[PDB]
């Protein structure tokens, strides 16, 4: 459906303006006619972009309560309904149980919900953000008239007009332009002002100049033009609909919560079903049957485990608010962690997107000035006269000015009135020398002749400052061999020297090696011209050569460039380090795009592409084998003829890669490519144009602000404060939360055994049932909860940056190793602690063990109120009924005293208590508050009818002590054995 | 006692809740503390 | 195969062999020491059974014996139950001066065998004749009920004293050696006669205390015989039988914390 969106535009600027007419119906001079664009506005239909069929949050909520647990839950919820139904018709039952039980359990799948559906949240506006770009009205000439109209009421052919400060309405045909420059950010990411005009100036319609394209603005100037392309057939209006279109997809978190379920819904219904007919066998009515069957859905689903999971991502999510890092769905939390692969827009993302003045040329010396936002380099000369006499110029011969109560934000932040490079040299003034409005208070400017696309120089006459002098001096600044043929001397550490070809010769040098670095190089010099040619009156003339501009004296070179955010340089190594892989994509010339790869290490020193190699050994680049160019640079029209399988080549042929001057859908080909191979993949950027890209990436990462509305929508997080250290920290923090998730899923699937076996016995055995299922629901949904969730606050085991990226193919939330740990051994020692608590309670009150086997049959008879203990004695209904739920009390409480340990233990997979120590305070919370709760479900008066909840005998509490010691003592050797032999082993089978 | 060992069939339960209530209370409160050293 | 090798497979097996054997080889050490700490003769706990229960003999459905006079295999499963109590109060089980003893044919006071300890024999428990059980096949018409008071070690049953006013006032207040059973349904609708030892209408004090099953077997507790001989037919009757004493007690959800709940009908 979208692949048709993922191609690269055709368009018709080859086309004369006449030519053009024809096509559209259209006049040139006159405009359409009144009738004939309401024609063509009900044939085409609106200017307007349509958003996409929306799935109701209905829907999305009720999805959820049918997936394995909640199923199960179902089942069970009903199949109390179920026995309920059977006993009111046949035996009057005035009891709740199964009435209240079923009510109880279909709640439990309701507020389950809730949090499935907060954790699978999706926010997403694109396309709403698109049509913010079209302006409620339009300028159209009709009938030869200029009128306003409803921008959505323009139509493919009519006249257009566009000045200084509107919104393109819709893809034109420039016809006519006067001095028009426009913000073609949208579709590059460059903001630089692009001029408009009717001449055809490129075969590629999105770098011709007749071409002005809707969700872009008019920066300056005036033009007029033709309707070409209307609402969703816009070149932009076409990425609205692929960005907002793209299908959404399922997250690697999400994807592993899925695993884990099915599994336990496996063992769930193989037990269930297994024991349904292992008890009919044994001659046991349907009317239990499906009683003991209850129990067993309540036994092995873990009713509490899909919200701790909820609430320790939410907790994980509340850390990086507070780090400047907005999660905008909970599930992105853990993809950073999972990420492989990031590609990274530059323009506004690495870079700061401010032209900045990155060097100088002066005294035959390069000098490095401090391009970073806090300023974090140093000086590189402040004692040279030369440098005086250029910084001078800079400030002098610049046009540029601070808008108005700036004075609070610092230099470099704040906005300027003027084009990119006079803001760049007037901040780098300031910063070094003070007030530039000082500068030019002092010298008052008589003259200036401003940059000339002719003369390719500016020139001003200034007052000199200096009161024994207070003549005048004339400064300039342009192309650097413009300036190169104007000059005679050179500063050179404050006494101008003749020009000789020596210094000549350094002077390309310093230009040449400046240029490569990516840098736009400009040239600066000055005359002080001699005071008996030049009163104190006399006028100078502007228009025509009123004065000397030649054998001028050169002062020095000063380039600059957008340079990379201080962060960036150090954040992207340590991706890097931590085995993710860093590709740039951008809209950008190749030029810049390689120089800026360098310098944040996308490319990494000595690294060549197939160019490189080819013009270091002087050989054509076909003869270059280009296996041995692990560094490459794509341009975007190169791209535009490469099939996808060429693409997964460059992909997985270079470590380095660069795709330049790309367009919106070729950044998606990109992440889709990365993706294809089986990455994660992580997009960074800030315009629209990288919102196509942000959304597909399964985590898309948007800058907060620099960022566009558009690319914030598209998502899933956002840096609030433009802080690209925070994916590193992202990274970190997506490692950490994936493996607390294992520590906290383990601690709650450990509890599911010793709910489990005492319904199995119950059956095999015919003992007095030692646990109920309300019981069981009092552990999962109250007691194991705050524990469960602690495990989220627990600091990393060993340095997790230095490891691999997870395979998620290979690397599961929830393995083998970790069910035979939770249910084959930690569940099955906290199972027989259970059990003796229970025999325990029974043996002191009379019932010795071996008179217990096959005893139900008696005990459950409402009808013996006599039935015999080992000493003789003679209990009623009641009576042995209030000791068999006080075996329910103890056997809670004793899942609940083997869980401590069990909770200790679950703190780390790896590492000793002794060496991890006990510094998480919310778990020790839970140890506290988990015997809190207990405590009062047991001796809170009134809990015994609500909940069958007993007072227990303080011996009753310590029943349980020596198997939650051993436990703590098991799990501590077992871990001491993993650590003292990485072999594999106690590793391979229970490493979690 | 003989005849009179009436105190071998009965349990205080009031008293044990009592002190199981005290003893739940007070271990909310030492959590709080601990978890409120920085919130 | 699934998971593994053969050789992992095994070395998965050898574990859980050694170390299942090891926690049952534990669970085991802990039920031994459990056992250690508890005596032969008397439980460590009996605040649980404490105030005794009363049970009867008609096995009831849901504490009710309904049936027809008119039809022979309508009460035939009540004498079911009520034929495996009495057949155990037989003469023939009750022979020689071991175990058994002859104890006074009236209600007497209590009988102290020593201490629960087996430094003496099989504690010599009192004889009961079911002969004492006077009209009571059983009672076809109108129903012969057989009480019983649950047995507690070390449990005398002590009766109330004639000091203030009573339910039965004064009547046979065989005060000082007798556990009285009144029944009871307003809704007066039926004739109570009661049979026991001496011809009391209670438990005789001299079959206490009990020593238990392991000092005291093939012991017999005392029963109480009641016949409603009621004039009414064809209705449910809720007859309430209760036992009195400074010992008894009751709970409004135990309903047989010393109380009986007997609904007969003998609808014929
Ligand atoms: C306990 O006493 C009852 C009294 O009914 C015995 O029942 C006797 O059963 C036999 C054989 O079935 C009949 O011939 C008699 O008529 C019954 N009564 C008597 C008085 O002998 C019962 O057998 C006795 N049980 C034991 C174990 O001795
Ligand atoms: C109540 C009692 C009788 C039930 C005992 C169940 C036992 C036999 C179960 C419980 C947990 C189970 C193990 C859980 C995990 C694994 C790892 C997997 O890669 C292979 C199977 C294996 C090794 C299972 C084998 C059987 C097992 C040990
Ligand atoms: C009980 O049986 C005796 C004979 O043993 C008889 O005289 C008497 O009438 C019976 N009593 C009643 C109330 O039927
Ligand atoms: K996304
Ligand atoms: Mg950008
Ligand atoms: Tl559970
Ligand atoms: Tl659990």
């Amino acid at each position: 459906l979208d692949e048709l969106k993922k191609e690269v535009s055709m368009d018709d600027h080859k086309l004369s303006l006449d030519e053009l007419h024809n096509k559209y119906g259209t006049d040139l001079t006159r405009g359409l006619t009144n009738a004939r664009a309401k024609e063509i506005l009900a044939r085409d239909g609106p200017n307007s972009l349509t958003p996409p069929p929306t799935t109701p949050e209905w829907i999305k909520f009720c999805r959820q309560l049918f997936g394995g647990f909640s199923i199960l839950l179902w089942i069970g919820a009903i199949l109390c309904f179920l026995a309920y139904g059977i006993q009111a018709a046949t035996e009057d039952e005035p009891a709740n149980d199964n009435l209240y039980l079923g009510v109880v359990l279909s709640t439990v799948v309701i507020v389950t919900g809730c949090f499935s559906y907060y954790q699978e949240a999706k926010s997403s506006r694109i396309m709403d953000s698109f049509k913010n770009m079209v302006p409620q009205q339009a300028l159209v000439i009709r009938d030869g008239e200029k009128s306003t109209i409803n921008a959505e009421f323009v139509v493919a052919g009519d006249l257009v007009e566009v000045k200084g400060g509107d919104r393109i309405p819709a893809d034109l045909r420039i016809i006519s332009a006067h001095g028009c420059k426009v913000d073609n950010s949208s579709l590059t990411g460059e903001s630089e002002p692009q001029t408009r005009s009717p001449e055809f100036s490129s075969e590629n319609p999105l770098e011709t100049r007749n071409i002005a394209f809707f969700s872009t603005n008019c920066v300056e100037g005036t033009a007029r033009g033709v309707v070409v392309y209307t609402g969703d057939r816009t070149v932009m209006g076409r990425i609205a609909t692929l960005a907002s279109g793209l299908e959404v997809g399922r997250t690697p978190i999400a994807i592993e919560i899925e695993h884990f379920i099915h599994i336990i819904t496996g063992v769930a219904v193989f037990l269930g079903v297994s024991f349904f007919i292992l008890s009919l066998i044994l001659g046991y009515s349907w009317l239990e049957a499906v009683i003991f069957l209850i129990g067993i859905i309540v036994a092995n689903v873990p009713e509490g485990l899909l919200a701790t999971v909820t609430v320790c991502l939410t907790l994980t999510a509340k850390r990086m608010a507070r780090k400047n890092c907005l999660v905008k769905n909970l599930e992105a939390v853990e993809t950073l962690g999972s990420t492989s692969t990031i590609c990274s827009d530059k323009t506004g993302t690495l870079t700061q997107n401010r032209m900045t003045v990155a060097h100088m040329w002066f005294d035959n010396q390069i000098h490095e000035a401090d391009t970073t936002e806090n300023q974090s380099g140093a000086a590189f000369d402040k004692t040279s006269a030369t440098w005086s006499a250029l910084s001078r110029i800079a400030a002098l011969c610049n046009r540029a000015v601070f808008q108005a109560g700036q004075d609070n934000v610092p230099i470099l932040k704040r906005s300027v009135a003027g084009d990119a490079s006079e803001s760049a040299l007037l901040k780098c003034i300031e910063l070094c020398c003070g007030s530039v409005q000082g500068m030019r208070d002092r010298n008052p400017k008589i003259v200036e002749i401003p940059f000339n696309s002719t003369n390719k120089y500016q020139l001003s006459i200034h007052e000199n400052e200096k009161s024994s002098e207070s003549r005048y001096l004339l400064v300039m600044k342009g192309a650097p061999e413009r300036i190169l043929d104007r000059c005679s001397t050179i500063l050179l550490n404050g006494a101008e020297e003749p020009l000789k070809e020596d210094m000549k010769e350094a002077f390309q040098n310093a230009y040449l090696e400046l240029g490569g670095l990516g840098e736009r190089v400009l040239g600066f010099c000055h005359f002080a011209l001699p005071e008996d040619k030049y009163n104190e009156g006399y006028p100078f003339d502007a228009d025509e050569p009123n004065f000397p501009t030649t054998d001028l004296c050169f002062v020095g070179l000063m380039a600059m460039i957008d340079p990379p955010r201080a962060a960036v340089p150090d954040a992207v190594g340590k991706c890097r380090s931590a085995g993710i892989k860093v590709i740039m994509v951008t809209g950008d010339h190749p030029i810049t795009a390689k120089a800026i790869a360098k310098g944040v290490g996308i490319i990494s020193e000595g690294n060549e592409t197939i160019e490189d190699i080819a013009a270091r050994l002087n050989i054509p680049i076909g003869q270059v084998n280009p296996r041995d160019a692990k560094a490459c640079v794509v341009h975007g029209s190169d791209l535009k003829d490469l099939s996808t399988e060429v693409l997964d080549d460059i992909l997985h042929y270079h470590t380095e890669i660069v795709f330049a001057r790309t367009s919106p859908q070729q950044k998606l080909i990109i992440v889709e490519g990365c993706q294809r191979q089986g990455a994660i993949v992580a997009v960074t950027g800030d315009g629209v144009n990288d919102s196509p890209a942000l959304k597909k990436a399964d985590i898309g990462v948007a800058m907060g602000i620099s960022g566009s509305d558009v690319s914030k929508q598209a998502a899933d997080m956002i840096l609030l404060d433009d802080n690209f250290a925070s994916i590193v920290t992202g990274v970190e923090e997506g490692r950490l939360i994936f493996d607390n998730l294992k520590k906290s899923i383990a601690y709650t699937l450990t509890s599911n055994i010793p709910e489990i076996t005492p319904f199995l016995v119950f059956i095999i055995g015919n003992v007095p049932l030692p646990l109920g299922t309300v019981t069981i629901l009092c552990i999962d949904l109250g007691t194991d909860m705050v524990p469960a969730i602690s495990l989220a606050y627990e600091q990393a085991e060993s340095d997790i940056m230095k490891r691999q990226p997870r395979n998620p193919k290979t690397d599961k939330l929830v393995n083998e190793r970790l069910i035979s740990m939770a249910y084959g051994q930690i569940g099955m020692i906290q199972a027989l602690g259970g059990f003796f608590s229970y025999f325990v309670i029974l043996a002191e009150n009379g019932f010795l063990p071996m008179d217990l086997i096959g005893k139900r049959v008696r005990w459950d008879d409402r009808w013996i109120s006599d039935v015999e203990d080992s000493f003789g004695q003679q209990w009623t209904y009641e009576q042995r009924k209030i000791v068999e739920f006080t075996c329910h009390t103890s056997f809670f409480i004793s899942i609940v005293v083997v869980q401590w340990a069990d909770l200790i233990i679950c703190k780390t997979r790896r590492n000793s208590i002794f060496q991890q120590g006990m510094k998480n305070k919310i778990l020790i919370f839970g140890l506290f508050e988990e015997t809190a709760l207990a405590a009062f479900l047991s001796y809170c008066p009134g809990t015994d009818v609500a909940l069958r909840m007993y007072p227990l005998k303080p011996s009753w509490w310590f029943c349980a002590f020596p198997y939650s010691l051993i436990i703590f003592l098991y799990d501590e050797m077992r871990r001491f054995i993993i650590r003292r032999s990485p072999g594999g082993w106690v590793e391979q089978e229970t490493y979690y | 006692e003989g005849p009179d060992n009436d105190e071998r069939f009965t349990y205080d339960y009031y008293r044990l809740r009592v002190v199981g209530l005290i003893v739940a209370a007070v271990l909310c409160v030492i959590g709080i503390i601990i978890l409120l050293a920085g919130k | 195969f699934l998971g593994r090798t053969g050789s992992s497979w095994f070395k998965i097996f050898l574990f859980y062999l050694i170390f299942y054997g090891c926690l049952a080889g534990i669970f085991i050490g802990t039920i031994q020491v459990l056992l250690l700490t508890l005596s032969d003769f008397e439980p460590k706990y009996q605040d649980r059974v404490a105030p005794p229960g009363l049970s009867h003999a008609p096995y009831a459905i849901k504490t009710e014996i309904s049936f027809s006079i008119s039809n022979p295999k309508s009460y035939e499963s009540f004498v079911k139950s009520m034929h495996k109590l009495m057949d155990l109060y037989n003469e023939s089980s009750q022979a020689g001066n071991s175990p058994f003893e002859d104890c006074s044919d009236t209600p007497a006071d209590y009988i102290k065998r020593g201490d629960l300890d087996d430094s003496q024999g099989q504690k010599k428990a009192c004889r009961f004749s079911r002969m004492w059980l006077k009209n009571c096949g059983y009672a076809e018409g109108k129903p012969c009920v057989v009480a019983k008071l649950n047995r507690i070690i070390g449990f005398y049953p002590k009766p109330l004293k004639n000091t203030t006013d009573l339910p039965e006032e004064l009547q046979a207040n065989y005060n000082q050696y007798v556990l009285p059973l009144r029944c009871a349904a307003r809704e007066k609708i039926g004739s109570i006669e009661y049979f026991g030892l001496g011809g009391y209408a209670g438990f005789p004090l001299q079959y206490y205390p009990y020593y238990g099953k392991r000092l005291q077997k093939k012991y017999l507790q005392p029963l109480l015989a009641i016949q409603f001989t009621n004039l009414t037919q064809n209705m449910e009757l809720r007859i309430e039988c209760k036992v009195y004493g400074e010992n008894i007690d009751y709970s409004e959800k135990d309903r047989f914390r010393g109380r009986f709940e007997v609904k007969i009908e003998v609808k014929s």
